[PDB]
């Protein structure tokens, strides 16, 4: 099946920083990536579809990018809003698999 | 400076008609497109009529089109929103408002004072 | 307003059964395509299964590690899908979330099922 | 139809923090104005097409956004600038809800 | 003294979509381009590097009217240089442009009450618009690994929505019916004088 690889367990930024989280795949999933902020104690909330289109009601600040295996989100102005997991998935063949998880703390 | 004072506001029971004024002054009148705005008891403002520059396109929301009725004299200097066959949930506060352009997509930079229309009894 | 709530919540000796309802309103129930997605505190995210919309068959993909002990069947005049488990294991345990769809607007998920193992 | 959100309700801030308004749009607008109401006086115009300030207010007040999210942040919030604060669009018939501040 | 044919591009029954704009050779004219310009209907006259008074005291060879129906939030996207859905996917003008785009209010006539789903407006594209091309190509654009053969449940996602015109939308969502003008000065002997 294809596996996302993403490496980073903890990244540790400021507020009013600029964060970018990659998730490495291991085949070429073409543009099929979805990525996913889920706040602690609830279900996640949609941010990306499609790799590079932006949801309703999520801000400016998110947007990821790219395309062949190795993705990108990368978020501007970190609030402390943000303090999250971000997961991202591919759905290209149909074993859809998930990303490990990359969480923020404030520093 | 620019005033916006209004008028005409009272107490109507309802399937009353009633006429509010608008007596502006301050700058010059037809080149800025005009605007009724209303703020219910809980404090939710809401566009209720918005005509343009020329006087030649206005529009209402699907609440109270057919019942209402805007007005612009060049002439006299003064607006007008008469209204006809009132309701329960048209008390409300009759804002006066301008736009910064000759149509009803720009920013509304004065506001009027506003009197209340209370529909009762 | 759209909203999804699902139910069973419970704890089964390994070799029971458990059927999990989701049940949605407030948009069209035809045509929409509902996954259903698993949390594990030691797996992370995983992904169950997925029911699809009435012009395709009702189709059904299953993750090749639940094959033969987990069923989904959905029914739009009741406008809710159930997700039928038997025969469970120990590292089926974990929280399932239901979904309206996945990877495309609309992506609303819903707020989870605890289902743990003994 | 266009539905203008703001979250949440009622928010309150300490002297001198920084707050920031949100108002998140159901489907996708040009810009968004921001307006002031205090209590007692009509509404007043701060903050026009998503970035720009109006004649005579204090420069703590900025504005961001584009699409369906729309922001408005306070530098430094001191004790005059408490009052309701609606977000209006050419685009939707109502105002927003309002999201009052006040001072802790 | 043969005046040109505006009153069949502007006061038409029923314009086309933006997806596919109707583009029409207009040559051997007389025009008056005064008459349009104080009509005071239109509610967007922006001319974008001719003078607008001085529409009169010129010779083209063609001039090229395209008229679509949009949203009222979406005119200032055919704006030399703007970007936006409408500038990117559906109709793209070039930042050299010498040209007058039009609009004006179409509540009465592109709106019903149950909803007009004729007037579609292109989602997504594989790359920018390069300026005056159409595409009108209703395909399913193949997300995913597997030939879907038609469907649009998964991936395979249809690229043309459809707008959703009530007459109670607002003044920003309600049926803006847009032309706009745009002069070409070929190597050819000028007819369209006025
Ligand atoms: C499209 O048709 C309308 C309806 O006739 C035209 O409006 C007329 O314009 C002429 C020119 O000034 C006036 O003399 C008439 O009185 C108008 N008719 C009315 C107000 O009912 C409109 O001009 C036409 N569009 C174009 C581009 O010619």
């Amino acid at each position: 099946d294809i596996v996302m690889t993403q490496f980073q367990k903890f990244m540790s930024t400021s507020v009013g920083d600029r964060v970018s989280i990659t998730c490495k795949a291991s085949q070429n999933v073409r543009t099929a990536v979805a990525w996913y902020q889920q706040k602690p104690g609830q279900s996640p909330k949609a941010m990306i579809y499609l790799a590079s289109n932006r949801h309703r009601g999520v801000p400016d600040r998110f947007t990821g990018s790219g395309c062949g295996t190795d993705f990108t989100l990368t978020i501007s102005n970190v609030q402390c809003e943000d303090l999250a997991d971000y997961f991202c998935l591919q759905h290209r063949n149909y074993p859809l698999t998930f990303g490990g998880g990359t969480k923020l703390e404030i520093k | 400076e620019v005033m916006l004072v209004e008028s005409g506001g009272g107490v109507v029971k309802p399937g009353g008609s009633l006429k509010l004024s608008c007596a502006a002054s301050g700058f010059s009148f037809s080149t800025y497109a005009m605007s009724w705005i209303r703020q219910t008891p809980e404090k939710s403002l809401e566009w209720v009529a918005a005509i343009s520059s020329g006087g030649t396109n206005t529009y209402y929301p699907g609440s109270v089109k057919g019942r209402f009725t805007i007005s612009r004299d060049k002439a006299m200097n003064t607006l007008y929103l008469q209204l006809s066959s009132l309701r329960s949930e048209d008390t409300a506060m009759y804002y006066c408002v301008r736009h910064s352009g000759n149509y009803v997509d720009s920013v509304m930079d004065y506001w009027g004072q506003g009197t209340s229309v209370t529909v009762s009894s | 307003e759209v909203k999804l709530e699902e139910s069973g919540g419970g704890l089964v000796q390994p070799g029971g059964s458990m059927k999990l309802s989701c049940a949605a309103s407030g948009f069209t129930f035809s045509d929409a395509w509902m996954d259903w997605v698993r949390q594990s505190p030691e797996k992370g995210l995983e992904w169950v299964a997925q029911i699809r919309r009435k012009a395709n068959n009702h189709a059904t993909y299953y993750a090749e590690s639940v094959k033969g002990r987990f069923t989904i069947s959905r029914d739009d005049s009741k406008s809710s899908v159930y997700l039928q488990m038997n025969s469970l294991r120990a590292e089926d345990t974990g929280i399932y979330y239901c979904i309206r769809g996945m990877t495309y607007a609309m992506d609303f998920w819903g707020q989870g099922t605890s289902v743990t193992v003994s | 139809q266009i539905v203008l959100t703001q979250s949440p309700a009622i928010m309150s801030a300490s002297l001198g923090e920084e707050i920031t308004l949100t108002c998140s749009v159901s489907s996708s607008v040009s810009d968004m104005h921001w307006y002031q109401q205090k209590s007692g006086t009509s509404p007043k115009v701060f903050i026009y097409s998503t970035s720009n300030l109006a004649s005579g207010v204090p420069s703590r007040f900025s504005g961001s956004g584009s699409g369906t999210f729309y922001s408005l942040t306070i530098s430094s919030v001191e004790a005059e600038d408490a009052a309701y604060y609606y977000c209006h669009q050419w685009s939707s018939w109502t105002f927003g809800g309002g999201t009052k501040l006040e001072i802790k | 003294t043969n005046l040109c044919p505006f009153g069949e591009v502007f006061n038409a029954t029923r314009f086309a979509s933006v997806y596919a704009w109707n583009r029409k050779r207009i040559s051997n004219c007389v025009a008056d381009y005064s008459v349009l310009y104080n009509s005071a209907s239109f509610s967007t006259f922006k001319c974008y590097g001719v003078s607008p008074t001085k529409l009169n005291d010129l010779c083209f060879t063609n001039v090229y009217a395209d008229s679509f129906v949009i949203r009222g939030d979406e005119v200032r996207q055919i704006a030399p240089g703007q970007t936006g859905k409408i500038a990117d996917y559906n109709y793209k003008l070039p930042d050299d442009f010498t040209g007058c785009v039009i609009a004006w209010n179409s509540n009465n006539l592109d709106s019903k009450v149950g909803g007009n789903y004729n007037y579609l407006y292109r989602l997504f594209r594989k790359s920018n618009l390069k300026p005056f091309e159409r595409d009108i190509s209703t395909e399913i654009y193949q997300a995913g690994s597997t030939p879907c053969n038609g469907v649009e449940g998964f991936n395979c996602y249809f690229p043309l929505q459809s707008y959703g015109f009530q007459p109670t939308n607002g003044v920003g969502y309600q049926p803006y019916r847009v032309v706009v003008l745009s002069f070409e000065l070929l190597h050819a002997p000028a007819t369209v004088c006025g």
